[PDB]
RNA sequence: AAUUGUCGGGAGGGAAGCGGAUGGGGGCCGGCGAUGCGCCCCGGUCGGUGUGGAACGGCGAGCCGGUCCGCCGAUCG
RNA sequence: AUUGUGGAAGGCAGCGCGCGCCUCCGGCGUGCUUCGGCAUCUGCGCGCUCCGGACGCUGGCCUGUGGGCUCCCCAUUCGA
RNA sequence: GAUGAGUAGGAGGGCGCGGCGGUCGCUGCAAAACCUUGGGCGCGAGCCUGGGCGGAGCGGCCGUCGGUGCAGAUCUUGGUG
């Protein structure tokens, strides 16, 4: 299959947006929180501070998420399911769900070899 | 449907047994439509195959690489065991092309669907040729 | 009773693009053969 | 900077469709989006804005 | 023979074709219309392109005419301003800061034209320090209009990359090219308020080779105030 | 027919003559007497079945009306002139410029026998030239073509021959300035102190 | 999970961590990167205008059609 | 020096060559002219161009010690 | 076509947790949870997926509901420097 997306992907940011102290405490994760504080020195954007997501990193509506392989990831769970995207294989790629058993991936992977739909994990336990 | 189709999309739109929605209700959302009269597959008032008396089936038919066509009959809405006016087809590829759009275009069923009609026939056909022998190109260049 | 049924133009700055400038003022090109012929007969002339 | 107010966007609000979830007035304001677009007539534009307004604001008429 | 057409179908055609038919017309019509304009905007510009000329030479012979009689030739008082805002948005005083909107600059380095009396003279003096102005040549209008001239259309910031955008609004009052536009400017003819309006302030960008001191008047050495025949020199770095 | 432009450009895009003084030119007031007064009119100038159809409507590019011009000839670069390559393998060496070819690169020859550089292309953004022009009148190369170097390992005596007919010819017009077989056979190079933006070629 | 041992990599002139930018060294990734397409003949394989049937359809009694099977002609795809 | 966003339109604008002849850097007919010139005659057909947003050519490389990386450790300049 | 600061505060559109009414699925050919210097998507809340561990359940979607989201409270209980 030919993506069809002809336009280059153009990523404003590739570093995630950490939550501040996350580094100094290990009760505090990761996952981004909005610091809400009177003197926080982060909200009020003072330099050499960690950085705040706002909607100016937007992505390009035209490239939004797709894969580095030119392709939109539809998950599928079975092999109806990857019929669905017979008209749109140069569109949307086929990823088999997480929780599927290796017998049903084999079904899953020859049928979308039939239709020409991509895979992101066909070799996902098989060995 | 026995009702008008602008009536039964407002009602199925936003929820049916064969509307697929993944990734939530934000930006990353993709929604698809499984009923199999949606040639495109799409959610969409002019493909969706439960608001349209004139819809267009095109898929696998038994064996022997054969393709069936059935069109909606007009004044069947209400009979869904007799809706389908079903042609097996087992020619060549341009005989079922004519076909096709002499079933859809010609006689005005669906013109606007004449477009994705010969775009699932050509789908549908590709596929049973690679059951047949198995995939041989990986379509990959250009 | 329906009526009958019914993308931004890249603005160029009409200072350097000759064809730009003849759009919007067709004697521009009456002006800048004239310059062109008075300023060689003076060459010409000294 | 630009020395104007919340950057020159307006801050009215106006309903621009019905808040009701009925199948049938929506049917009503499709019929009638089309209408005033392609006639221009004041008397289709003020119907459509109309069947967009809540109900103390479509009282009955004895 | 052959599938019959339905009703539908030839109601639908029947009328695409008339459509086209009064669409087609148009062309031909707006196209002689067209040619004309070309003829007539052609001879405006000659025209104006010669009274230009006239008024400067008209003006030197009246000095020299002075001079050999012994007197002195007061010259007219300028008729048209260009301003342009120096300071920017921040700790405005009231008073200056709705004057300033009233004369359509909101941004430093925005640029306007002005007509010239004494309702409009004492707004500009009471906005001086944050302001500089002066006398536009012909040459400082050109640039300008054509090079960042944008019109108001429906509210609307609209690039001057064609006639028809004059026309589509100054149209009414006789301006229908670029050209036209120019010397109702430069001479304030009687529709100035329409085409000075319908003309976006110009968004200016920074000085090439900066500015002397923004806190000081032009008298003083700063670049407040009136500059007169230099803002010229004003405008080359900033267009 | 007219055998020269009625109207000569003074600059790209502007005719010397006016519409009017054309008009008189044109002599289309001879041709409206020819036609009883008026202008003639003239005319407007008056499959397979697809084996599959794509899913998605192809989309084919705008029209782009800028066509590419051939590369120019820097001024400085005539025939006969004296080249020096800065960049490949003979980057230094001093060869001998002898035409462009239609792809805009240069032909240039050592030649092979002074400085082992044989008939090659280089491009003329990666080339110096000089001052100094050597006679490449009696250099016949107009069987030398941009096929001549297209590929498609031994080098084929043709080549060696036809290398050797060209160099021929200019050794007699190279020996004839003294010191320049030299000059030819050594590379230039930079030294201390040397500022190749004040250097004169 | 806090916390601890051990092995392996690495750093350390009175904190360390952190933001941004590259580099070095690692680790990881073949949808990480294609190999087709068009036109020719050799062979093979598979189907082909006009009349017969079978089950149906679009438009609204009547016109206008396709699918499948068979028979002729046609002799290509 | 930075940059090509768009992918429906050969549009708009300015010209050239033909449709009449000459000795061809130019010359030949009306109207106007400041006597230099002029959108006064300047229509059609086919083309060109600074003209409704970048196209073209060539090479390298393609299971490699290659390429890529948002992952990991570390170093350095700036910030903190 | 214009435009983008925001504490207290207001509102909108979304993310996530556990049930219920429905609907579409997955699982001993390995579910949940948990682990990972595997990879990717989203401005972000989060999401998808490889590998490992584990050995019996689980998820998507529409509607609807709630004892539904933690860094702090000399917070509570337990554990540990
Ligand atoms: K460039
Ligand atoms: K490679
Ligand atoms: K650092
Ligand atoms: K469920
Ligand atoms: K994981
Ligand atoms: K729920
Ligand atoms: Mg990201
Ligand atoms: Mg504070
Ligand atoms: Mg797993
Ligand atoms: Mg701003
Ligand atoms: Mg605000
Ligand atoms: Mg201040
Ligand atoms: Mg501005
Ligand atoms: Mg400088
Ligand atoms: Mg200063
Ligand atoms: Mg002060
Ligand atoms: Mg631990
Ligand atoms: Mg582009
Ligand atoms: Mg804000
Ligand atoms: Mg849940
Ligand atoms: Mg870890
Ligand atoms: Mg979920
Ligand atoms: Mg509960
Ligand atoms: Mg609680
Ligand atoms: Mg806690
Ligand atoms: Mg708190
Ligand atoms: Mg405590
Ligand atoms: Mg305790
Ligand atoms: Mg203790």
């Amino acid at each position: 299959a030919v993506p069809l997306l002809n336009k280059k992907v153009v990523k404003k940011r590739v570093k995630r947006f950490i939550r501040p102290q996350s580094d100094r405490r290990i009760t505090v994760k990761e996952s981004w929180r909005r610091p809400k504080g009177i003197d926080s020195r982060v909200r009020r954007k003072f330099k050499g501070c960690v950085l705040m997501p706002n909607i100016g990193y937007g992505s390009d509506k035209k490239t939004r998420h797709y894969l580095p392989n030119g392709f939109k990831k539809f998950v599928v769970h079975n092999a109806s399911e990857l019929e669905i995207l017979m008209m749109h294989n140069r569109t949307y790629c086929a990823e088999i769900a997480h929780n599927v058993s290796t017998r049903k991936r084999k079904e899953i992977v020859e049928r979308a070899a039939q239709l020409d739909v991509v895979i992101t994990n066909k070799l996902a336990r098989l060995h | 449907t026995t009702v008008p189709g602008q009536l039964v999309w407002e009602i199925v739109k936003k929820n049916n047994s064969f509307l697929v929605k993944e990734f939530g209700n934000g930006t990353a959302g993709v929604v698809f439509s499984k009923e199999p009269n949606n040639l495109y597959n799409l959610h969409s008032y002019k493909h969706s195959g439960l608001a349209n008396k004139k819809t267009v089936t095109i898929q696998p038919d038994g064996k022997d690489k054969s393709v069936l066509l059935a069109t909606s009959k007009t004044k069947k809405q209400n009979k869904p065991s007799r809706l389908l006016n079903k042609s097996v087809m087992k020619k060549e590829f341009s005989r079922m092309a004519k076909a096709v759009t002499n079933q859809v275009g010609d006689n005005y069923y669906r013109p606007d669907l004449k477009k994705a009609a010969l775009a699932r026939l050509s789908a549908v056909h590709r596929s049973l040729k690679v059951t047949k022998s198995g995939a041989k190109k990986r379509n990959r260049q250009a | 009773v329906v009526r009958p049924i019914k993308r931004a133009t890249l603005k160029k700055n009409p200072l350097k693009n000759l064809n730009v400038l003849l759009k919007l003022n067709p004697y521009a090109k009456t002006a800048r053969r004239m310059s062109l012929l008075a300023e060689a007969q003076r060459v010409k002339a000294k | 900077g630009i020395d104007l107010v919340a950057g020159g966007k307006s801050k009215k609000t106006k309903r621009t469709a019905p808040k009701s979830d009925d199948v049938y007035l929506k049917l009503l304001v499709k019929l009638y989006r089309f209408l005033a677009r392609r006639t221009g007539s004041k008397f289709n534009a003020v119907i459509l804005k109309r069947l967009f307004m809540s109900k103390i604001n479509k009282p009955p008429l004895s | 023979g052959g599938v019959v057409v339905p009703e539908s179908v030839l109601k639908k055609q029947k009328r695409n074709e008339e459509w086209a038919l009064v669409k087609k017309q148009e062309l031909a019509v707006a196209k002689k219309k067209s040619v004309e304009n070309r003829k007539l905007i052609y001879n405006r510009a000659k025209q104006y392109a010669k009274e230009y000329s006239e008024q400067e030479k008209e003006l030197i012979r009246l000095k020299r005419e002075a001079r050999l009689k012994g007197g002195f030739y007061v010259d007219p008082e300028a008729k048209l301003l260009f301003i342009i805002r120096i300071r920017g948005i921040n700790a405005m005083p009231p008073q200056t800061k709705k004057i300033l909107q009233l004369l359509r600059l909101r941004q430093i380095f925005n640029g306007v034209f002005l007509k010239v009396n004494k309702a409009t003279v004492n707004m500009l003096h009471r906005v001086e320090p944050y302001v500089t102005y002066g006398y536009p040549n012909l040459k400082s209008i050109k640039e300008l209009i054509y090079k960042r001239g944008y019109g108001k259309v429906d509210k609307q910031r609209i690039a001057l990359t064609d006639n028809a955008v004059v026309e589509q609004v100054l149209g009414k009052h006789g301006i229908i090219c670029i050209e036209d536009l120019v010397h109702e400017i430069i001479t304030v003819g009687p529709h100035f308020k329409e085409a000075n309006n319908f003309l976006w302030p110009f968004q200016l960008k920074a000085p090439l080779g900066g500015l002397k001191k923004k806190r000081n008047h032009y008298v003083e050495g700063g670049d407040a105030g009136n500059r007169e025949n230099f803002i010229n020199e004003l405008i080359r770095r900033m267009n | 027919a007219k055998k020269t432009i009625r109207n000569p450009e003074l600059i790209r895009g502007v005719g010397k003559f006016s519409r009017s003084k054309m008009y008189h030119k044109k002599g289309l007031w001879a041709i409206k007497k020819k036609n009883g007064g008026k202008l003639p009119l003239h005319e407007k100038k008056p499959v397979k079945p697809p084996k599959f159809y794509p899913a998605d409507d192809v989309k084919k590019p705008l029209v782009n009306k800028h066509k590419p011009k051939p590369t120019k000839l820097r001024a400085s670069i005539t025939p006969g002139t004296v080249l020096i390559i800065l960049a490949g393998r003979f980057k230094g060496k001093r060869v001998v410029f002898l035409k462009q070819l239609t792809s805009g690169l240069l032909l240039v020859t050592g030649p092979f026998k002074l400085n082992g550089v044989p008939l090659r292309r280089v491009n003329q953004a990666y080339v110096i030239g000089t001052s100094t022009k050597v006679d490449v009148s009696g250099v016949n190369v107009e069987k030398i073509d941009d096929k001549y170097f297209a590929k498609q390992n031994v080098l084929p005596q043709e080549k060696k021959d036809e290398q050797k007919t060209v160099d021929s010819a200019l050794l007699k017009a190279i020996e004839g300035i003294p010191e320049l077989k030299a000059y030819l056979s050594a590379r230039f190079s930079l030294k201390s102190g040397m500022k190749p933006h004040e250097l004169v070629f």
